[PDB]
């Protein structure tokens, strides 16, 4: 028939006996935060941030990683993996049925794209010290918690069980999102981006200062430290000159 | 895999041409060069360690206005699509909650009912319809097979919110397009400079001359010529003025720094006592740490924008003993100039002494 | 690397045959601040070589893993006997390594 | 010496040709033949194991007449081991003679 | 206790990567033992997933193997890099001494 | 979607072009006037070169400046013969400054 | 009819508001920076008053100009009284001209002559002396073409 999001069966979209108590509606409410983050952050990132407001010919060579660095990247990668697992389980389950019930799969793919874009936002924020913007990320994660939390409890109020895969996926995602929220709070505490007495002050880190630092492996982000992007430039520079 | 496990070969013999060739200089100068400003604008200084002032979102907007035309269309389109999609999702959720989807599916599976008296937002039944209704509301199309009945006030709140945000988006984007269309004359600057500089002999003293011209059929108004010499000096009491810029007169019939720029010109600069070029001789002027800057200012009558054009000269490029070929020539019926003879210079009788002495030894002969 | 190892040994050797003169003329610090510079240039040459080799290994291993995926999916949804699925999987895994 | 834009980017591949057929011309084709035979045998033993394993996927009740599969696997494995032993010796002989000459 | 901590960190990463590395053989066995036996129809399947059941969806294990490999190679190469840098620093300190 | 986006962009471009005309509304053509002949007369017993300049327009111009040049093929003393030689000449005002006020014909 | 006309007018006015906002976006704040305090050195056999001016922009200021003034309560010998009178001090260049090009930080200098009011002052007793030095720096920014003027002053307590 059509290309549904709760199937071809009429009784699957009803809203009697609990508007938040019908599973498909909980699925949509989970879909909301991801698309909200994506629509706020794709134009904002696209619009560029490069206006040279001062003499910046040698100022772009410095950037200081935000307070909590490694936990954020590793946890965000874990969220990408867990969402991949949920996508996979949803696709398989839909592949075991008759119609094309989409409420098992599409929310997970949207979450995948949203988490990838979240890490994109973090990277593009970090390169330019402008802490205020990362407040947006805070809201995203916080909002996300709420929606996902409801699903767990709305499963637990029906007792879907601890043995089923979906329970495991939802629990892993809830706790990982919570840890990331903790990362955001710690960033707010250490970088003083909203409501400390005043924004803090630091001196950008000392290797990048002297232009002798080129083997920049120790000084770059962990997802780039892992696939050795720090060397990239030099190697592709092997055509011009020895 | 472990290329060099056998580490035993060490200090057996190398004993070679590494630098002990003795017929080739060991040293490698590598010839790096630093000038005060590049040959084609782009002043190359080094500001660093400046107390930064952070950032502010108004700078992001400032970037939004200054974009190349192949990106304004992209940001336009993305903004429009994202807005339509976002409000489509909001409308779809509203339709879901109020019990409209279920009503339409159940009473259209069996056509017996035909009931549309109690619905939140008529004729919204799917996400496709919601993403066509949002189109009909944002762009002021209003197809109208989908009215909004008056009942569910959440829908009315969403309509007010979306109409106002859509108007904001339309106004801002129209503003960007108009601003970029008004400042559309402002392509770039196209002032052409001769590269090589002569020191001829003329009017009883030496000179310092080059050539400059335009390309736009609009001549430049109130053009001014400034010439400066860049060198490090110290006070007699001894303080390091790191890169002292000294202003030097450019000669003219009444000693004023305007120039009228239609056919290309010689820009003389008579070397006299105050000028820092008093003390430079022929074989000397290949070795020196000097940089002579030229600054041209004016306005273009068409676009009405003030323009400043910069160039830089070093002692290494300047070639004593020359002058510039007369590019002009009275043609069959009207003057003409061939810019192809721009960098062409010829040699003529050139004294080899210093103007420092070209009055000390008072013979025009050298 | 081969260019930054010849001097680093030579310096050491020199400061081994001339100990009485070197320790007399009391130029010790001028020589230590040179031994440090030589050894640091050599160490950075070696480190960059090791980083380049590891870079090559990471990139080529990821290419191999992509081969593994595109082989497993091709063999899964295809018309072939199970012998050429098991052989294919095993050989496509070893190709990666 | 302008090698980087042009000389460096292409491998020597001409001194290499002299090295390949260096000790002569009959010490190379032996290496090529032995290499190819050894590699083909090393693939074939696994191929045969796969064929034998696959042919009885359905025959649950009777695991009989397994003497042919075992004989095939053993003979192919022995031949492969022999070719493996041969090939390295051939290559090393070629290298030694080439160095001498 | 002086220049040895990073070697322990490298050994930790190496052990974790080594544990995850064995996913090649196990996934190969699973995929093979799924592709052979015929399962065309009539087995009750209303409930969406049984923990045990997910592991043998044949196509699924292929994706799990792909991700596991692409993670194992990166982790192992990271281990190599950390221990290499530790070794280079150790050589520099020993030569200076 | 395609047609809507194209239509709105076209509307923006057309609005911009009409905005440019409505901004250049105040612009007109050349409006200052010089005589059809110079003259050469005697002023305070000195032989001086003079001409006439006027404005035929609505406003009074700001910060005017009158510059005079001679384009001639002189003879360079040492072979740097530049054919179209532009030599600036000094206008007269007892402050030795060129600026001039334009109200009536001058 | 009435409602449609009012809506059209309202839309046009707000469109004008947005155009003016976009036009006035680019300018942010004054950007020419003058020193905490000045100096009074000896340069070329006569005392000279010096101060430091720097730039923070990315572009450079076209046709920059610098003017220096001396504020002092004054009288005229024949008896008139001047209350907060201004004056002007000749900023020096080897050419007697005031245009200055600012890409590197500069030290503007002024040489003391018999005719500047900054000539009869003592050395020890400057700190207790009624004077003020005003610096005015004007120019035209190249990127957006808006004429700007930035001002600062130095007093006795901070010399
Ligand atoms: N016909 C021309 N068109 C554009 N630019 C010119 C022309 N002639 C000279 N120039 C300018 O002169 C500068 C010096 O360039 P270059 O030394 O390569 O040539 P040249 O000797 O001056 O003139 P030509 O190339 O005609 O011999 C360049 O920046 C160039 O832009
Ligand atoms: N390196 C710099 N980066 C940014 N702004 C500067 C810098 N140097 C000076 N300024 C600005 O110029 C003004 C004058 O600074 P100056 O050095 O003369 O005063 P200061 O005594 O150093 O001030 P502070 O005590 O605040 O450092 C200051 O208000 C400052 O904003």
């Amino acid at each position: 028939m059509s290309l549904s999001f709760c199937g071809n069966n009429i009784s699957s979209y009803n809203i009697y006996h609990g508007v938040l108590q019908n599973p498909c509606f909980v699925d949509a409410l989970n879909l909301v935060p991801h698309v909200f983050l994506l629509f706020i952050t794709f134009p904002i990132l696209f619009i560029g941030w490069g206006s040279q407001s001062s003499k910046v010919q040698i100022h772009h060579n410095t950037w200081l990683h935000f307070p909590g660095h490694n936990l954020r990247w590793i946890l965000t990668f874990a969220l990408l993996f867990v969402h991949v697992c949920e996508i996979a389980e949803g696709i398989v389950s839909d592949s075991q049925r008759a119609s094309r019930h989409l409420h098992l799969f599409m929310p997970a793919v949207m979450g995948f794209v949203a988490t990838t874009t979240s890490i994109v936002y973090y990277h593009n924020i970090e390169t330019s010290n402008f802490p205020k913007l990362l407040l947006a990320l805070f809201l995203y994660w916080v909002m996300a918690f709420i929606t996902k939390t409801i699903k767990l409890v709305k499963y637990w109020q029906l007792g879907w069980g601890m043995s089923d895969l979906r329970f495991c996926i939802t629990g892993v995602m809830v706790i990982l999102n919570g840890l990331l929220m903790a990362v955001e709070i710690n960033v707010i505490r250490v970088r003083r981006y909203v409501f400390f007495m005043n924004p803090q002050k630091v001196k950008p880190p000392e290797d990048l200062q002297d232009l002798g630092v080129r083997f920049l492996q120790p000084f770059v982000n962990l997802l780039s430290k892992a696939t050795y992007w720090w060397m990239n430039t030099l190697i592709i520079s092997a055509h011009r000159k020895p | 895999m472990l290329a060099r496990k056998s580490i035993i070969p060490e200090e057996y013999v190398l004993a070679r041409i590494a630098a002990e060739n003795l017929r080739k200089p060991r040293i490698r100068d590598r010839l790096p060069k630093a000038r005060f400003i590049a040959k084609s604008g782009a002043c190359n200084l080094a500001h660093k360690n400046i107390r930064e002032q952070g950032r502010f979102l108004q700078d992001i907007f400032t970037t939004l206005v200054d974009l190349k035309w192949r990106h304004t269309l992209v940001i336009f389109t993305m903004s429009f699509l994202c807005s339509w999609l976002l409000f489509a999702i909001m409308w779809w959720l509203v339709a879901f909650a109020h019990g409209d989807i279920y009503a339409y599916m159940e009473k259209g599976i069996t056509e017996k009912s035909g009931l549309e008296s109690a619905v939140c937002v008529t004729n919204v039944r799917s996400f496709t319809s919601a993403f066509l209704f949002s189109i009909e509301v944002q762009v002021t199309i209003g197809f109208g097979g989908r009215m909004m009945t008056e009942e569910c006030p959440l829908a009315i709140t969403v309509l007010i919110l979306q109409n106002i945000v859509g108007l904001i988006i339309n106004a801002v984007m129209l503003g960007c397009i108009f601003m970029k269309t008004a400042q559309a004359h402002r392509r770039a600057e196209t002032l052409i400079f001769s590269r090589h500089a002569v020191i001829a002999v003329r009017n009883g003293k030496l000179c310092f001359m080059f050539r400059v011209g335009d390309l736009r059929k609009s001549m430049i108004i109130s053009a001014s010529v400034r010439i400066q010499v860049v060198k490090k000096t110290t006070t007699p009491e001894g303080e390091v003025v790191p890169i002292h810029q000294q202003d030097i007169p450019v000669d003219n019939p009444i000693e004023s720094n305007n120039i009228f720029l239609v056919a290309p010109l010689i820009i003389c600069h008579v070397i006299d006592k105050r000028s820092p070029l008093y003390d430079i001789s022929a074989t000397d002027l290949v070795n020196q740490d000097l940089e002579v800057i030229v600054i041209l200012e004016g306005v273009v009558e068409t676009t009405g924008i003030t323009t400043q054009a910069r160039t830089s000269y070093i002692a290494e490029e300047i070639q004593w003993g020359h002058r510039f070929v007369s590019i002009v020539t009275e043609e069959e019926g009207v003057y003409s100039v061939d810019y192809s003879k721009f960098g062409n210079t010829v040699r003529v009788a050139a004294p080899r002494c210093s103007a420092r002495e070209l009055d000390e030894k008072p013979s025009i002969l050298i | 690397d081969d260019s930054t190892q010849l001097p680093l040994l030579c310096h050491f050797s020199e400061t081994a045959e001339g100990l009485t003169t070197i320790r007399a003329f009391r130029h010790e610090t001028r020589f230590k601040q040179r031994m440090l510079e030589l050894t640091d240039t050599n160490n950075i040459a070696y480190l960059f070589l090791s980083a380049a080799n590891r870079w090559l290994e990471v990139r080529t291993d990821y290419l191999g893993a992509c081969i593994v995926l595109t082989a497993s999916i091709a063999s899964i949804s295809g018309s072939s006997n199970s012998g050429l699925v098991g052989l294919g999987l095993l050989y496509a895994l070893t190709i990666t390594n | 010496m302008s090698t980087v834009m042009r000389l460096r980017t292409k491998m020597p591949w001409k001194t290499c040709w002299w090295y390949l057929t260096s000790g002569g011309f009959f010490l190379l084709f032996l290496m090529i033949f032995s290499k190819l035979l050894k590699h083909s045998v090393i693939v074939a033993i696994d191929y045969w194991l796969a064929t034998w394993t696959s042919e009885y996927s359905i025959n649950d009740p009777g695991k009989a007449d397994q003497t042919f599969y075992v004989a095939g696997f053993s003979i192919l494995c022995g031949a492969g081991i022999f070719l493996c032993l041969v090939t390295s010796l051939t290559v090393e002989w070629m290298g030694l003679t080439a160095a001498k000459n | 206790r002086a220049f040895g901590r990073p070697i322990l960190l490298s050994s930790t990463f190496r052990y974790l990567a080594d544990l995850l590395g064995f996913a090649g053989p196990l996934c190969i066995s699973g995929i093979v033992q799924r592709v052979n036996e015929p399962k065309n129809n009539t087995t009750r399947f209303s409930e969406t997933l049984s923990s045990k059941e997910f592991l043998e969806n044949a196509h699924v294990l292929a994706v799990l193997l792909f991700l596991a490999l692409i993670l194992q190679r990166t982790f192992l190469q990271a281990s190599y890099y950390v221990t290499i840098e530790t070794g280079i620093n150790l050589r520099g300190a020993l030569l200076a001494m």
